[PDB]
């Protein structure tokens, strides 16, 4: 058996409040830096898909 | 012209037989490989079609026949030097080519093919 | 993964029959009466109009596939299960292609008796200017093997020449999965929000 | 079938030079050979009122080949061989000794 | 030296000019001024023939000794495997194989019936 | 992975006590799910696992 | 469809219910009636001999397939073959040497 | 067909078989308008028909002896809008949309097509998902946010 | 009576590194292609190739306008001048030395520069007074282990004494402390000319047709000059070339009459042989000559040709003031027309392109299959040392240009003073930028090519990678790996990526990646070896003439009907089919047995029968570099036989001796193995696994936190992973210790039970033993 | 690098073992099977944690920064 | 939309790659969010 030098996480991240870009005032991106997971086009077509308005909002 | 340097004139050419009459002449060309030594061979083996087999101290030889430009110039005289030959331009009548022949050994199946 | 010795003697029985196969498609396309010999001049020059021509080979090779993918048919339909060693529900391989935990009888033909027929962009195997599809194999050989048809196992092993065969199948398959759903949907959606 | 050979000539006599399908010429002009001194190298010139006749033997076909040209007796069968060195002959016309400035605009 | 409707010169071996766009009763070469016709070197004619594969037709394909187009039913589908039809209940089957999407997914299978000709895709 | 291309993440650190233990009293230092062999038909691991044993021994 | 609602398909076409008055000789038989045929499609050989006179001499001999070849091919006949090579071929011919003398001279 | 053509002096050298080559390929003696070839498969579902590799309906309307003129089938989207109306090119999109899906053995609920089917042709006309079917919309917020 | 694993013969070779030759020579032989090519650039016959590169960019003049000053005559107002003539006459690398290691500029990151010396050669009035100076060139990168590295001679009890790994490969540079490696190129088989269909040719211009030829003649100094010939519709045939970074055409009868005198039924002869009745060839001929008659009545000479050549080429070719539209017309041939062959070759030159517009005739016409430039048997491999040498020689006609540049700057100026001074000269020297170490060392940094020409590559980026030591396994692969061109990344094309039989022991089958680089960066089979020069290929014409080969100058006959004989595309002579396999089976006999010294062993022997619509027939034999080349066993006299991807496409090779069938072999395999890499080969019971598993392996082992080396306390490299506990396998291929891949363990031998049971484990999961871990099993660092 | 302590399997000490192993396979001229039974090693486990050793820490030991030469 | 790399433009801004209206309003990088590699579990 071989052991592969990949970490299974090396992207395991987490953000409640970090920093935002000044422009947008929306998370910046960097896991090291604290930052925001994109929700990204596809879920927002999901989250108007179920109907859930709150989720999007 | 004048040109090249360490090249000389050809003042003496020796004669050749050329008559063409009516029994009839024959003018051949033949090819031969720097390896065999002219002035050694006193009769060469040759039959007509591609079918020739030789044999020259150890190294074997086949001469190739072909029935078909080339232009031939014979000497009329040693101070002429070197004219066209014509009868009525002028064609070899047979045109051969000596080809190095070597011996390609069979494969020995029962060595060399093992279960 | 192995077969009794009963269920092994059908396998080697009915692969028997594939090596005739070969020609026996080659002499059906060509146009050959009393089936002509495999070394035929007649037929190998006949051979060679269908290798300068795509739509040619395309005829050659779905007719020698549908013949040897019949031979492929009955070893398999003979060999499993009624020729295994270990049978259901105790051969655990048999058992998850039937359950549908993993797997499928077509992988288990694979591994118990042959790969087939090694399918390249729909036809069998890419053949050379020379009329070989391997340095190994004759110009213009007229047997299932040079063609690709693979009578190997994964549980005996594959012949160096079937193996070189199966390889071009697994890259290209790979190779799609690479180069091909996301601006037509994206496209629907912005109009049907 | 074994042929005899009377004579061999390893000396300058008769030679052959091949210029191009379909060349006739005056068949009144002559042709000067020369030679250089292992192998000897040789080169044909020849002169015309309009033409200019330039031939010369192939460095990489002298050292490997050897050519030679014999007359064969339908009744004797014997064969009299000489040595003819092949030359590459090219014709330049009156044509040619024409050209303009070494530099132009 | 006349070869087919080129004309060349045996002293040089110049392409001769056509003898209709000079003047009348004499040609001559452009590199030396030599004297020409002879009114003996005639009305030259070529005879150029199609190239044979320049018309593809089914009737050209029907010229061919080796087989070129399909009969409409002669051709049988030869993968066969033993696996229960949902459509009613049948044995024969027929099967197709391709590696789809990535090194790491799996195959999958292109089932096809004989009874009626249904196509299929299912990859476990 | 082994030398075969069957990779896997680690699930999980299995405990010896909680791990299976075989009639000559050793545990696996890994367990493979036998669910990964109809699919991918890597034979040539299976052949590696008895001719390992053998060499072993 | 969805993406590009396109005019111009790729592979357009047409799925005509048969009767059953209509046999499957009939079906194959108007099948190829709506089939149908080219010049390329009946000539077998062209032989053109150049002869340079005076004037150009062109002589064009069409050697086609035989008569009853093509007409149980194509449903062409020989009077069907006439009228378009005395019509628009002969037309279409000189256009195009024309047209190839003016792009020399060009 | 032996013909000979008379050209002048000054014409010179001419490649004459590649000029008729050419125009063989190029003149026609047959062909039905906008169709290529016209083949007989295998009955499909039991359905007695001949599948054409092009599309004019009016010349098929003139062979009502052998075809049934109100059962002719064409996966032509707009030829079909052209001739039969807005309602039947709808028809078309929901089969052939379908025949997309049925051929991979893939099952997707009519409920889906006849909604994206109803919204290519809202206009009355055959409307694509892209910023062409697109101008014709309200919001230029949801327009300003596609391309 | 087994195939055991060396455990007390390992153990005292860790101890002792050998003092003598090392083990394992097949790792030697890996990078035996990286080394070889760097070691050609100033070792070998004729000096190398740097030398001979700068000859052919051998003088630059200058010449700033002043009066003669003489008395009456003409040539005062004429003045080209007084030419301020500029030479080099050689070059070369001293050395990366106060002798410095390699070693120290890794712990330093410092590029481990070395110092070149550039001497120039400064000719003013015709050369009457020519002063020469030796100056620094600037540094450029010396790749490690290679004839300029201190460490060429070293052994591997001395290589772990100077802080190395024991059995060092090398043929990576280091680079600002990153070892940096040239990626071997995938380039069109040099000296052959290939008869291609293209719609890209059509796009180009008017009246275009996809049939063309091409070939890709290279220069003795490896720099390539590719030159194209294409059919029109008219039924005219132009002549394409690249010069700076721009296309140029001329008609193929201009270019023809310029390289050697020659008359109109020459052409007719040299082209169209015996086959006179050939209808289609009689009419295609006619409008190429009567066309250049017409459009070009004037040029009736050789002479006037080459004039009206350089005339037009004159300011491109940047040949100017004094130089004749004659010396410029003659200057665009020799740097341009069929390169392969060089100057004092325009006759062997005149019969190559006449056989190129046969060949394109043929394929127009139908009587030759296109050849296909993505099979292996139309490709030769560009190694690293020689891209090096290429763009090494393109800096230095940069840095003659540039001397030129501040001369030209000086005389349209202040004036300064004359060229006879040395004085002057080391002025104009020092104002030039002669750091040809730091454009050398930024091309091993970035793999940007930057250059005038842009070489005879597609490309202008990653020329380059970082010779990845993550585990020794995806280390030894780079030096094995071969890319197509980044430019064919970029296609819709799935033929280039596509495994072909033309590959078979060349291109291994099963190492390829996954996703995007699958089917472009191949890895060579562990047996292929690639060509670093030629030898005795001025014997074998010889050996030809003497076998019945009639010489291509006195016959004059050509076509598909006859067999035409090559060497290195040099045309020699015609025979016929039937003589010309006779001649081809001969050699080979000859060639094996070692009673022959004028035929080398590694010389490839590519014959093509003639065929119905098939292949272009002929003999065309090759000797020449970067060609592919793979032993195998003769079957008669039972010897070793070197063979190459475009002679095996005929060739009838055995795989294994049992499966030899009578009259249609002539070759068999030593091992199957052999057509497989490095990587390929250590994957256990491969031949039982299936295609796509085996091929995931190679990408595993790659990726497989194992051993990077032993030498670590001496590095400082970016990130390394390194396995603690490592072991040998029990179940292994016998090539794991001919590599000694033991010295890098990639792996632990662990007890696997296939088995469900835990219920964590399905599919894509698998289950580690706590205690197992516990005890240390599969740790890193 | 070093013999580990322990068999990762069951954990029967096996870093003491090595270079007698090696001795038994040197001085004594044993197979490598019978050597590692004469050791006390009969699961197959333990018998492949000695059998499959590589000692890399022999080779890593010939760098030595502290010692000149 | 001038010269013929120049600063990019207000309507540049707003169509840099995908646009602002893609990139920062149809879709968001968000709070109280985490990523992780996931592991199966018979046992939730
Ligand atoms: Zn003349
Ligand atoms: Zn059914
Ligand atoms: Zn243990």
């Amino acid at each position: 058996y071989q052991r592969l030098r990949h970490m299974v996480n090396d992207k395991f991240q987490v953000r409640s409040t970090g920093p935002v870009n000044s422009l947008t005032m929306q998370p910046v991106k960097g896991r090291k830096r604290h930052g925001g997971i994109r929700v990204g086009e596809m879920e927002r077509d999901a989250l108007i898909g179920h109907g859930t308005s709150f989720l999007l909002q | 012209f004048s040109i090249p340097d360490g090249f000389k004139k050809c003042k003496h050419l020796k004669n050749f037989p050329l008559n063409g009459d009516n029994k009839q002449q024959q003018v051949w060309l033949i090819k031969f490989p720097s390896n065999v030594d002219i002035s050694k061979l006193k009769s060469l083996p040759v039959d007509f079609e591609s079918s020739t087999t030789m044999t020259i101290d150890k190294h074997d030889y086949k001469i190739m026949d072909d029935t078909d430009n080339m232009t031939l110039l014979v000497p009329s005289e040693s101070k002429e030097s070197l004219k066209i030959a014509s009868t009525a331009p002028l064609q070899f009548d047979k045109v051969f080519s000596v080809s190095e022949t070597a011996k390609i050994p069979a494969i020995d199946y029962s060595k060399v093919r093992v279960p | 993964l192995r077969l009794t010795a009963e269920g092994n003697k059908w396998r080697t029985d009915i692969l028997k029959t594939s090596v005739d196969t070969g020609r026996e498609a080659a002499a059906e396309v060509t146009n050959l009466d009393k089936d002509t010999p495999a070394d035929d001049p007649e037929l190998l020059k006949r051979l060679q109009e269908i290798l300068r021509d795509n739509n040619k080979s395309g005829i050659l090779d779905a007719v020698t596939s549908s013949k040897v993918n019949a031979i492929t048919s009955q070893v398999v339909s003979k060999c499993v299960p009624d020729g295994t060693m270990k049978k259901f529900p105790c051969n655990s391989m048999q058992a998850m292609a039937l359950s549908g935990a993993k797997g499928s009888n077509v992988n288990v033909s694979q591994i118990m008796c042959l790969l087939g027929q090694q399918a390249l962009e729909g036809r069998r195997v890419p053949v050379m200017v020379s009329g070989k599809t391997l340095p190994s194999f004759k110009p213009y050989e007229t047997d299932a093997m040079a063609g690709g048809y693979v009578k190997g196992r994964f549980y005996s092993g594959i012949k160096p020449q079937e193996y070189y065969f199966h390889c071009m199948a697994g890259r290209e398959g790979l190779i799609d999965t690479a180069v091909k759903s996301g601006y037509l949907q994206r496209c629907l959606t912005k109009q049907l929000e | 079938s074994e042929i005899e050979i009377e004579s061999v000539q390893d000396q300058p006599s008769v030679a052959v030079g091949s210029f191009f399908k379909g060349f006739r010429a005056p068949s009144d002009t002559t042709f000067d050979l020369y030679k250089k001194k292992e192998k000897d190298e040789f080169v044909l010139h020849g002169e015309n009122e309009r033409l200019e006749y330039e031939g010369y033997t192939d460095s990489s076909s002298q050292a490997s080949n050897q050519y030679v040209v014999g007359l064969f007796n339908p009744e004797k069968k014997s064969i009299q061989l000489y040595k003819a060195p092949v030359l590459v002959s090219k014709v330049v016309s009156k044509s040619s000794k024409n050209l303009r400035g070494p530099k132009i605009k | 030296s006349v070869v087919g409707s080129l004309i060349f010169c045996l002293d040089c071996g110049d392409l001769l000019e056509n003898p209709n766009a000079v003047l009348g009763s004499n040609v001559e070469c452009s590199q030396c001024k030599a004297i020409y016709p002879k009114s003996q070197f005639s009305n030259l004619k070529v005879v150029t023939t199609t190239a044979d594969d320049a018309f593809p037709s089914s009737l050209r394909a029907k010229k061919s000794v080796v087989k070129t187009s399909l009969k409409k039913n002669e051709l049988k589908d030869g993968a066969t495997i033993k696996e229960k039809c949902p459509q009613c209940g049948n044995e024969e089957m027929n099967y197709h194989t391709l590696q789809l999407r990535s090194a790491d997914e799996g195959a999958t299978v292109f089932y096809t019936c004989t009874s009626c000709g249904y196509k299929f895709r299912t990859n476990n | 992975s082994s030398r075969h291309g069957q990779k896997g993440v680690c699930s999980r650190k299995w405990p010896t006590i909680d791990m299976p233990f075989s009639e000559t009293g050793i545990q696996p230092d890994i367990i493979i799910n036998p669910h990964a062999f109809p699919s991918r038909m890597t034979i040539g691991m299976f052949v590696e696992s008895l001719a390992g044993k053998a060499g072993a021994l | 469809i969805v993406m590009t609602a396109s005019a111009a398909i790729k592979t357009p076409q047409m799925t005509l219910p048969i009767w059953n008055d209509v046999s499957d000789e009939q079906a194959d038989t108007f099948c190829k009636s709506i089939s149908k045929v080219l010049l390329s499609e009946v000539i077998d050989k062209v032989i053109v001999t150049e002869t340079t006179g005076t004037a150009r001499s062109y002589v064009i001999h069409m050697r086609f397939f035989d008569n009853n070849e093509y007409s149980e091919e194509y449903d062409v006949s020989k009077e069907e073959l006439q009228n378009v090579i005395s019509n628009q071929f002969i037309h279409l011919l000189e256009a195009a040497i024309v047209k190839e003398i003016k792009k020399q001279k060009r | 067909c032996e013909f000979k053509l008379e050209l002048a002096a000054d014409t010179e050298k001419l490649l004459m078989v590649n000029i008729v080559e050419e125009i063989c390929r190029k003149s026609i003696i047959r062909q039905i308008p906008h169709i290529d070839r016209c083949v007989h498969p295998e009955p499909e579902n039991g359905k007695r028909v001949l599948v054409t590799e092009g599309v004019n309906f009016q010349a098929m309307w003139d062979q009502e002896a052998f075809i049934d003129v109100d059962g002719i089938t064409s996966n032509d989207v707009a030829a079909v809008l052209k001739t039969y109306g807005v309602e039947a090119a709808r028809n078309t999109i929901v089969n052939e949309i379908n025949n997309v899906f049925s051929r991979y053995a893939i099952s997707v609920s009519f409920r889906h097509l006849d909604l994206i089917a109803d919204m290519m042709t809202r206009q009355g006309t055959y409307l694509a998902f892209n910023r062409q079917g697109m101008e014709t919309s309200t919001s230029s917020f949801m327009k300003m946010s596609y391309e | 009576r087994t195939a055991d694993f060396r455990t007390l013969e390992r153990e005292s070779r860790f101890i002792n590194p050998p003092k003598d030759k090392s083990a394992f020579p097949l790792l030697q032989e890996a990078v035996q292609p990286h080394i070889g090519s760097f070691n050609a650039l100033t070792e070998g016959p004729d000096g190398g190739l740097l030398n001979l590169g700068v000859k052919d960019i051998g003088e630059k003049v200058i010449f700033d306008g002043k009066p003669l000053n003489s008395e009456d005559e003409i040539s005062n107002s004429g003045y080209l001048g007084n030419k301020l003539s500029v030479s080099v006459e050689q070059v070369s690398i001293a050395k990366p030395m106060r002798k410095v290691y390699p070693s120290e500029s890794r712990q330093r990151l410092t590029s481990y520069r070395g110092k070149l010396l550039l001497k120039l050669k400064w000719s003013v009035n015709n050369g009457e007074e020519n002063l020469f100076e030796v100056r620094d060139c600037g540094g450029l990168p010396v790749m490690l282990q290679s004839n300029r590295c201190h460490l060429n001679k070293m052994s591997p009890y001395e290589l772990v004494q100077h802080k190395e790994e024991s059995d060092e490969i090398g043929g990576y540079f280091i680079v600002n402390g990153i070892e940096k490696l040239i990626r071997m190129l995938i380039v069109q088989r040099r000296n052959h000319p290939m008869a291609i269909i293209r719609p890209s040719f059509a796009n180009r211009g008017a009246s275009y047709s996809h049939y063309g030829i091409q070939i890709r003649s290279v220069r003795p100094d490896q720099t390539s000059q590719t030159n194209v010939l294409h059919y029109l519709n008219d039924g005219q045939v132009t002549f394409r070339f690249s010069w700076r970074k721009n296309e140029y055409l001329v008609p193929v009868v201009m270019i023809l009459k310029a390289l050697c005198h020659t008359s109109d039924r020459e052409i007719f002869d040299g082209i169209i042989g015996n086959d006179v009745k050939d209808s289609f060839l009689t009419d295609r001929l006619e409008l190429l000559l009567r066309g250049f008659k017409k459009r070009y009545p004037h040029l009736q000479n050789r002479t006037q040709v080459l004039q009206y050549l350089g005339d037009k080429f004159r300011v491109v070719f940047q040949a100017s003031p004094d130089q004749s539209d004659l010396e410029v017309g003659q200057e665009v041939l020799d740097r341009i027309v069929l390169v392969h062959l060089g100057k004092d070759g325009s006759q062997d030159k005149f019969r190559m392109l006449l056989f190129m517009i046969r060949k394109l005739y043929s394929l127009v016409a139908g009587e030759c299959s296109p050849d296909n430039p993505d099979a292996t048997q139309h490709q030769e491999v560009l190694l690293g040392g020689f891209l090096y040498g290429m763009i090494l020689k393109e800096k230095i006609d940069e840095y003659l240009q540039n001397i030129i540049a501040q001369v030209r700057m000086d005389i349209n100026r202040g004036m300064a003073i004359n060229f006879k001074d040395k004085r002057y000269m080391s002025r104009v020297l020092m104002r030039v930028n002669e750091n040809i170490g730091s454009k050398m060392q930024y091309f091993l940094s970035t793999g940007n090519l930057v250059s005038q020409s842009g070489l005879d590559l597609q490309q202008v980026s990653g020329y380059t990678v970082v010779a990845e030591k993550i585990n020794f396994y995806r280390f030894i692969s780079h030096f094995r790996m071969v890319h197509r061109g980044s430019f064919f990344a970029q296609l819709k094309t799935t033929t280039v990526r596509k495994l072909l039989p033309e590959s078979w022991g060349f291109l291994c089958p099963v190492h390829t990646p996954d996703g995007s680089p699958c089917g472009l960066l191949n890895h060579f089979a562990h047996k292929c070896r690639i060509s670093t020069q030629q030898s005795d290929v001025s014997r074998i014409p010889s050996i030809l003439y003497s076998l019945g080969v009639a010489p291509a100058s006195h016959t004059f006959a050509a076509g598909p009907s006859l067999c035409c004989v090559q060497i290195d595309g040099k045309i020699i002579g015609w025979v016929s089919h039937e003589q010309g396999k006779i001649i081809a089976d001969t050699l080979r006999y000859w060639k094996v047995e070692g009673k022959t010294p004028g035929l080398p062993i590694d010389l490839e022997i590519g014959y093509v029968p003639p065929s119905t619509r098939g292949q272009y027939p002929g003999l065309y034999l090759f000797g020449g570099h970067s060609r592919m080349l793979r032993p195998v066993r003769y079957l008669p006299l039972d010897k070793e036989d070197i063979v190459g991807p475009f002679e095996q496409v005929y060739m009838n090779i055995a795989v294994t001796p049992q499966e030899i069938q009578n009259n249609v072999h002539t070759h068999v395999e030593f091992t199957p193995t052999n057509i497989l890499s490095i990587l390929a080969n250590l994957t256990p019971f491969s031949d039982f696994n299936q295609s796509p598993r085996n091929m995931y392996q190679c990408q595993m082992g790659k990726q497989t936190m194992g051993t990077p080396g032993v030498a670590l306390c001496h590095r400082s490299d970016n990130k390394l992973y390194r396995l603690q506990t490592g072991q040998t396998p029990i179940v292994k291929a016998n090539l794991y210790d001919d590599y000694g891949m033991d010295n890098f363990p990639n792996g632990f031998n662990a007890v696997v039970a296939v088995i469900s049971y835990t219920g964590y484990d399905m599919d894509d999961a698998m289950i580690i033993n706590k205690s197992a871990d516990e005890r240390g099993f599969g740790y890193g660092t | 690098m070093i013999v580990p302590v322990r068999c990762f399997s069951c954990g029967k000490v096996v870093g003491d073992k090595w270079e007698s192993y090696l001795n038994l396979l040197q001085e004594d001229e044993l197979d490598e099977g019978t050597a590692l039974s004469r050791l006390g090693l009969k699961r197959y486990c333990c018998r492949r944690m000695i059998l499959t050793h590589v000692d890399l820490i022999e080779k890593f030991l010939r760098y030595n920064p502290l010692e000149k030469r | 939309k001038a010269q013929g790399v120049p600063i990019p433009g207000v309507k540049q801004a707003l169509e840099k790659k995908e646009g602002l209206f893609r990139k920062h309003m149809m879709g968001k990088r968000v709070n109280y969010a985490a990523r992780s590699v996931i592991s199966p579990d018979p046992n939730i």
